[PDB]
């Protein structure tokens, strides 16, 4: 009746071990899953190429700071330059795949600090920008910001989730926190979610992936200044339609 | 023709009347429902999920700072931490939770709240704290001695990092309305006020101050009535 | 005597608002985990 | 400035109109038999009431009132909308519509809610201006635009304090803004002119309060020192006007030693003192200095 | 019969949970108190398990926080002035359909990410002196690809397959059912995509988070006339959500909005709590303490 | 099926006490007669035991002395003038809901303690010469906590949760069915207490008696204008009490109200009985009497 | 559509008209009803309950004086105590009750009467009074033996403090209407006096003169009819 | 088929002796209760001190005089300060409870006069003042008037209850007189009347208790001048619910 | 024949009056006590 903190997520070739784990977030109470007869709509016979794009991708490392205000990434857009996952989305119209999202923070036990590890469906980036006219550049996201890449984007403004909703009911979202005291990863097991039942993995980003910094990372003189936060993220049911020549963006 | 009498009412238009009109399109058949994750069909069901109370809604205080409660090593013994009212629609620190955002498109609420404070420190750091909730009547509680006489758990920082506090629903009348001050002040849920149980220890070259991070939400009892308008934004032009 | 509920058209979206299959299911919300946690138990035993 | 309280139990400033434009006129005193407040009830004097329709406030409400010709509904006496009794530190009557509020800062609701204990919660923040709203809420800021939506009237902000009810706490979307200075324990005053007030003024002074008030106009050669109000009437509590790189006292005031009109000083630099009974505490004082260069 | 179906359309009452009596607990290996939040849980504790209740049968009526009664609710959606005075003379205005330019209907619509639902639309048309003398109007739905009318006697207004309503002033509001009319399942208010696929490179970047799905044509008005009526009209339509399917539930939007299309908040940040004295002041009174 | 139902739904005449046929007592220890008022009780001497009565079938209808019928009768509850001409170009007026501003209600509300009810709330809104032009109105309902429109145009008229009417002066009273809105199982129209803790020592002491369970908020009524429109506008607000549930009779009042949330009489009370010339004088002079 | 003609009385707006009309809450469901002691269903469990009739409503009495009817040691027989009419809505001692004054929210009234006085002398203080219901026709009597010819009773003072007399319905018509005065005497109920039968005899050092309480209420088979607007307090501006 | 002259009342160690009682008055035929199950609303268990708080509290004792106007006290303000029952309704929020109001007033066979001893619920206290702005002090009782302690409040106007409805009236309360020839004493047994299952003992009072002389003690010289009216009233079914500090107004 | 008594809405508060439950019970007003009293009992015996 309780959640063991020793766990093994082994998807395709890749295994993530962890020895502080809180739990695992079924988002929604929904595993992944194939797209059915009934909601499909293309014609064509999806690809699935099982073992060769669901599997963990550790996409990106940043380093958390005293005064780092958090990174977000776009699932599809974080994997689509990378491995068979990304040449299929590339050569795809149509994908879809659910993810899981496996964020990993070790630290001392004389480190503190906690991090809000959310998964944010259709996570629209806003701009913030003076009372300006429709003309004016500062009031839309650039491309960098709507979709940062495998490397991600540092927080402007992590109170707002650079989208103008409070962070503090970013709990409404799928999230784990990693409280270094408590757990050094959080899993977030995230299902295909779209008005659609396949979308381009190029234009449409599913979810946003935030890691917010809310309790800043203390430590003292002499403890390992360089504490990094490790995304790693693996597609699960993985579909792809409408082959094509490789579209980049 | 058959006789009838036009009655009050005829040729009003009431916001919230359930009634039908006709359809624009004859034979319109919608684009299939496909199973989407994540469907709620109840605003209470978004209520009891906890989110962050912003209790450091202090001068000086900005952004994610407002959502920690500062816990440091105390130099003297029973002393305060922080204070917060447990009214769900008052300006203050529930306005950044979903209980308190969706209370305010409602007039009466009614139903145990809940906080559960998580203590992000270093898991060297140890500390007891008396978190009371005190039902009205009373002000916010001098001493830790006058705090404990109330609906009060003693939290001990430990493997596990959170502590849940019901709000139990003590109140003269079914239901609370969400509007607060002035006369309404007769609907005062209460304070909840943390106290330093013991102290906030820590050994050698360990952080001395540390956050406690309330999440606010709504017990499975929780209510809410009398659909209205929330005051949170306001327009002064149509956005174009 | 309740008289109500009714459509007069031939198209069903033209129907008044379905208020009779109120459902509540929070946990897909507030316990979105894979390892159920008894409520008398440590959760991170 | 006309009126120098809060409440306008200050006024005889021949305004014998409900408002200076689209109003009513005002019922005399000496004629109005068939209300509570007329020359015949009241004397002599009592209230600024006499022989004229002058709108006065002998009754302690939250604005001068006057009785009006009884037409319309019964409605028998309306405040008067007198631009002229705005108290010194009262800048005004403005409404509040929304959430980007006139004074961003903190807030307060109390149901013991004084003008007073607005502006001593505003300045025990270093806040500028303390606006009362619906009697009850208290709004502290630094803002310089509380009147980002409109200024308002001033019977639009005669709600009661629920503290004192003869003081006007704002109204309904209507907030009261007073700047933090007024009534507080002291204060450096390097102005050409200002109304200092007694401490906690627009409530009776507290029971000890020893406070020094620094008038210093850098370049001035007298000093003009008039109390427009001097309600102090006790024997402890004395207001003192010490010198200031002296330090010594000039004009000593109390109960039986009523201010003159004007206590001038040739000394550009001037310690307004207080003192404070433990017992016996009355209106206060309201005193206004004016610089000669 | 059927009669069985009229009697049971009353709205029945669901009530809230009720609290079971509870007892003292002193033992060991029981903390129904203590959670770990970092599960990304809910706490499961309950009122019995943390302090002693009594057994209250609950009778509140959780029904009315339903997402159909949130939503089936009339709130304006849309202004359309239909100017023919002036400098503008036209008698006719064609409406972009967007539910998202006032900020009661928007900010509820945003509490979810996806919403399929049916809407009945409604009309209250008028003039500036809010009379309204008895004046032909045509309310043409223009469906995305329908030709839109360029004048107030063009031939879009003959309206053989647009849906139109024909309303005078002088009626009550011209109230219509509207289907779920979109590509997709659902609409969409949070789009976190591009329409077209490219560079968006732009300085401006207008494309961003614009879905198709939800644009749903325009809403042409005109007064039915020959020449100029002098008078402009305001037509003010409310949407009435009905048939609600919500999902995604999302924050409450926080910050003011800056534009329609698009979350764009000021660089002065409202923090969404107000701002107290000290994080150990709170302004409730109370009574006089028996001893202080 | 259910035509059972609406063949028993026309009102059943319950008749008054027959009277029995009585015949004289001449005996001891039987005294219908002699009571002690003492005991709080009302007597339970019957006409048959005092006098020699005839067997009465009494067939007069008491149906009509219910609280229903008593109180489901459409009364003045407010009148709300929407002031939009001279002095007050408003064109709007937010008016706080009180059933306590007209004696007529007043009184017979005042009747009982605790009553809870719903109300069918009919607003006769016309001009000051009686007119009715077709102008159109909105009457929204602010509960207590939504915000209160500070203007004609302001955005909380956008309705989208508040219940609202627009109705044209033109259309027939709007009329509508308002539930019992109470945080109190039942309304009371006389709270002996205070809302809110404290000393209570104001020299007015304005919260006494004022119970927060019947404040329900306002009525926000607007021309739906854009500028102002020149002419006043009276709303007479009549609340038709229905599902009536009365508690705790109480004495009519017989004092001249003075004020509206208050029991306040003047220092010139009025006697209930008015005054005769003596104790032993009637003025009802009758015939002609026989023999004197 | 289906053909329908409207008939008069189409738009107006009878205050009496118990109809339907649209809910501004969809799905409302009110505070639950707790059990409140004291609930009345019917105006006529009221006007049965015993009130203080005001019976010495004379000039210059004030007070609860007006509600006692003095009794003293006459020096002479068969003498008048005290006289009232006993129409329950007539200006007069019956305002004082709750019977007089439901009644004036009717029009016709129905039924017996019925006033229970109190003797609230010494118990040492012996007496017995004749009280008599003369029925219409006749004037108030003028004397004791003329009173005597209608219904009274022969109240011994005692143990006992209260005798009851029933005012029967003596009525030509079912109902008679609650205004009096000018051709409405037509519904004259009668007048009810109070004669000494014997003398007010009290010992020595006891008070001579003590009060009557009367008490009036309505029978079991009374009735109210033609609910109306009453005249018993005015109004010339809205109470603010 | 009478009621006995002779009573005993016997509530927690207090015991009341009358040999001249008329009856015992319960309110609208309601015992005191317990609240149910169905009609709380609060989830804390009350407390409910039942020999502690339920008994006999002699308060006050108001001397009778020939001109004397009448008496009122509120029932929970009368005994906010006394015994265990004030200290319960000091330290909970929450109270609930009947009483058996018990009103004594003896006087010699050659006295007379007769009280009206009536238990209002919700008996709201008017003010008598002439026509006066609402900023008038005199429209509004004060705290003396509205909440009189256990002194209790002499009557200004009986003949209007202080309250603008006809004392005439007040029989349709719970009532009973003491007619000296009759009777000594008055006892009502008054069930917790409210629109709530609970509420503040110091905040709300939930009945009034008036004495009123309507017919004025006369006398013989010779015969005791003090003719006292005393005032014993036992909480019934008595709960408390809310801890908390001891609140005193 | 009649029709009426018909709730043309789901909210069954907009329903007509409650006017077919006249219920008379005097006696918690009228008749107070606790003992019951006959009437031709002297009361106070
Ligand atoms: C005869 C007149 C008929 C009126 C036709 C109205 C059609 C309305 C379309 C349905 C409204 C919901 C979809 C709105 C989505 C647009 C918002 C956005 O994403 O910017
Ligand atoms: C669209 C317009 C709808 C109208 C809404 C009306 C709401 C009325 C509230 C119900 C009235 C009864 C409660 C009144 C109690 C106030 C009296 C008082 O105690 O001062
Ligand atoms: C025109 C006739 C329509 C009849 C509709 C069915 C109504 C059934 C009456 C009973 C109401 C249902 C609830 C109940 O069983 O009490
Ligand atoms: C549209 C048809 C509605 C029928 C309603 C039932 C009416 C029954 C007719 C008899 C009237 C009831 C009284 C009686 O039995 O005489
Ligand atoms: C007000 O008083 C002045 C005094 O000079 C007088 O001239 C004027 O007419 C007065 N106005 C009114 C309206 O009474
Ligand atoms: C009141 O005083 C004014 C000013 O002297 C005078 O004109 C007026 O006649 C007086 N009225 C009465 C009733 O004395």
């Amino acid at each position: 009746g309780y959640s063991d903190r020793v766990a093994q997520l082994t998807v395709g070739n890749s295994t993530i071990t962890t020895q502080e784990a809180a739990n695992i977030v079924l988002s929604y109470g929904e595993w992944p899953e194939y797209c059915p007869s009934t909601d499909a709509t293309a014609v064509d016979k999806p690809t699935r190429p099982d073992v060769s794009v669901n599997r963990f991708y550790t996409l990106s490392t940043k380093s958390w700071k005293t005064e780092s205000t958090g990174w977000y990434w776009k699932f599809p857009d974080v994997l689509n330059d990378t491995g068979v996952f990304g040449q299929n989305a590339q050569f795809h119209y149509l994908y879809r795949s659910g993810f899981c999202m496996h964020v990993q923070c070790n630290a001392s036990k004389f480190h503190q600090g906690a991090l809000l590890v959310a998964a944010i469906p259709e996570f629209v980036i806003a701009a913030s920008s003076p009372a300006t006219k429709p003309n004016s550049q500062g009031l839309y996201p650039d491309f960098a910001h709507t979709n940062p890449g495998k490397d991600g984007q540092e927080f402007r403004d992590p109170y707002v989730l650079d989208a103008g909703i409070p962070l503090s009911q970013a709990l409404i979202f799928p999230h784990q926190w990693i409280n270094l005291r408590t757990n050094n990863c959080a899993t977030i097991i995230m299902p295909y979610i779209n008005a659609l039942p396949f979308d381009s993995a190029l234009n449409h980003s599913n979810f946003g992936l935030v890691v917010i910094p809310i309790s800043p990372l203390k430590y003292c003189n002499g403890a390992t200044t360089e504490v990094p936060i490790t995304l790693t993220i693996a597609p699960l049911n993985s579909e792809f339609s409408g082959l094509r020549q490789a579209i980049k963006q | 023709g058959f006789p009838t009498e036009l009655k009050p009412g005829t040729n009003q238009f009431l916001t919230t009347d359930d009634g039908t009109s006709p359809p624009i399109l004859p034979g319109f058949e919608p684009t299939p429902l496909i199973h989407i994750p994540g469907e709620f069909t109840s605003l209470l069901d978004l209520c009891q999920v906890e989110t962050i109370l912003e209790v450091n809604n202090t001068t000086g205080t900005t952004g994610v700072s407002r959502l920690l409660i500062p816990v440091r090593a105390q130099n003297n013994v029973d002393q305060l931490c922080a204070s917060f009212q447990v009214d769900p629609g008052r300006n203050g620190p529930w306005q950044s939770t979903m209980v308190g955002q969706i209370c305010r498109y409602y007039t009466q609420w009614s139903g145990s709240l809940k906080v559960t404070f998580m203590f992000t420190g270093s898991f060297m750091a140890t500390g007891k704290m008396l978190i009371a909730y005190t039902p009205p009547g009373s002000a916010q509680p001098t001493t830790r001695e006058a705090a404990m006489l109330g609906t009060h758990i003693v939290w001990d920082f430990g493997l596990q990092s959170s502590v849940t506090l019901v709000i139990p629903w003590i109140s003269n009348t079914h239901f609370r309305a969400v509007k607060t001050g002035g006369v309404y002040d007769y609907y005062a849920t209460g304070i909840v006020t943390i106290w330093y149980q013991t102290n906030f220890v820590v050994p050698p070259d360990t952080p001395t101050e540390a956050n406690i991070i309330a999440l606010g939400a709504a017990q499975k009892n929780f209510t809410l009535k009398l659909c209205k308008d929330t005051d949170e934004i306001q327009q002064t032009a149509e956005y174009q | 005597i309740n008289f109500t509920n009714i459509n007069y058209y031939k198209d069903s979206y033209a129907a008044s608002a379905s208020r009779q299959d109120f459902a509540q299911d929070p946990a897909k919300f507030t316990r979105p985990v894979l390892d159920a946690i008894r409520e008398a138990a440590a959760p991170l035993q | 400035p006309e009126c120098f309280t809060a409440n306008g139990a200050d006024y005889r400033g021949t305004q014998n109109w409900t408002a200076l434009q689209g109003g009513k006129p005002c019922l005399f005193w000496n004629e109005t038999f068939q209300h509570p407040y007329n020359t015949l009830k009241y004397p002599n004097g009592e209230g600024g009431l006499g022989e004229h329709n002058y709108c006065r406030n002998p009754d302690g409400d939250v604005s001068p009132w006057c009785y009006v010709a009884e037409h319309e509904d019964g409605v028998y006496w309306k405040y008067c909308e007198i631009p002229a009794c705005q108290m010194p530190g009262n800048l005004g009557c403005y409404k509040d519509h929304g959430n980007p509020p006139p004074l961003t800062g903190t807030s307060k609701t109390s149901n013991k809610l004084t003008i007073q204990t607005c502006i001593s919660f505003c300045r025990s923040q270093r806040f500028k201006f303390a606006g009362m709203e619906s009697g009850y809420a208290c709004f502290c800021g630094n803002n310089p635009d509380y009147w980002k939506y409109g200024e308002a009237a001033s019977t639009e902000c005669n709600s009661v304090c629920f503290g004192d009810h003869t003081q006007p706490c704002g109204g309904d979307g209507r907030i009261i803004l007073f700047d933090t200075l007024v009534g507080a324990c002291g204060g450096n005053y390097s102005a050409m002119s200002s109304v200092v007030y007694s401490p906690d003024f627009p409530d009776t002074y507290a029971t000890g309060r020893v406070c020094y008030w620094t008038i210093r106009v850098p370049g001035a050669s007298h000093i003009h020192f008039s109390f427009p109000l001097f309600d102090i009437r006790d024997s402890a509590d004395m207001v003192e006007l010490l010198d200031g790189y002296t330090h010594r006292v000039l004009a000593r005031f109390h109960g039986r030693s009523r201010p003159p009109l004007s206590f001038n000083v040739s000394l550009d630099f001037v310690i307004l003192y207080f003192f404070s009974d433990r017992i016996n505490q009355a209106q206060g004082f309201a005193v206004l200095y004016q610089a000669v260069k | 019969s059927a009669v069985s179906a009229l009697a049971d359309t009353t709205i029945s009452r669901v009530t809230a949970a009720n609290t079971a009596a509870s007892t003292h607990s002193l033992g060991t290996g029981r903390v129904p108190a203590l959670q770990a939040a970092e599960t990304g849980a809910s706490s499961n504790s309950s009122d019995e398990n943390l302090i002693e209740t009594r057994c209250v049968m609950n009778r509140n009526g959780v029904n009315e926080a339903s997402v159909e009664h949130f939503y089936s609710r009339a709130g304006l959606v849309g202004v359309v002035e239909v100017k023919d005075s002036g400098t503008s003379l036209d008698g006719y205005t064609v409406w972009p359909i967007d539910v998202m330019g006032f900020v009661q209907q928007r900010r509820k619509l945003e509490l979810s990410t996806y919403m399929r639902f049916d809407a009945e639309f409604t009309f209250v048309s008028n003039l500036n002196n809010s009379t309204t003398p008895g004046m032909l109007l045509q309310y043409m739905y223009v469906p995305p690809g329908a030709p839109k009318p360029d004048s107030r006697k063009s031939y879009q207004w003959q309206t053989a397959t647009n849906p139109s309503v024909f309303a005078k002033l002088s009626d009550p509001p011209p109230q219509v059912s509207v289907p779920f009319m979109s590509p997709a399942t659902a609409y969409q208010w949070f789009y976190d995509g591009y329409p077209t696929f490219g560079e968006h490179k732009q300085a401006t970047n207008l494309q961003y988070g614009q879905c198709p799905n939800n644009m749903m044509g325009h809403f042409a008005i005109r007064t039915v006339s020959e020449s100029t009526t002098g008078k402009n009209i305001h037509v003010r339509v409310y949407m009435r959500i009905k048939h609600v399917r919500a999902w995604v539930p999302r924050p409450l939007r926080s910050q003011a909005y800056m534009v329609k299309n698009y979350p764009t908040y000021s660089q002065t940040i409202t923090n969404t709590a107000t701002d107290r004295a000290s994080i150990t002041t709170t302004d409730y009174e109370g009574g006089v303490p028996a001893s202080p």
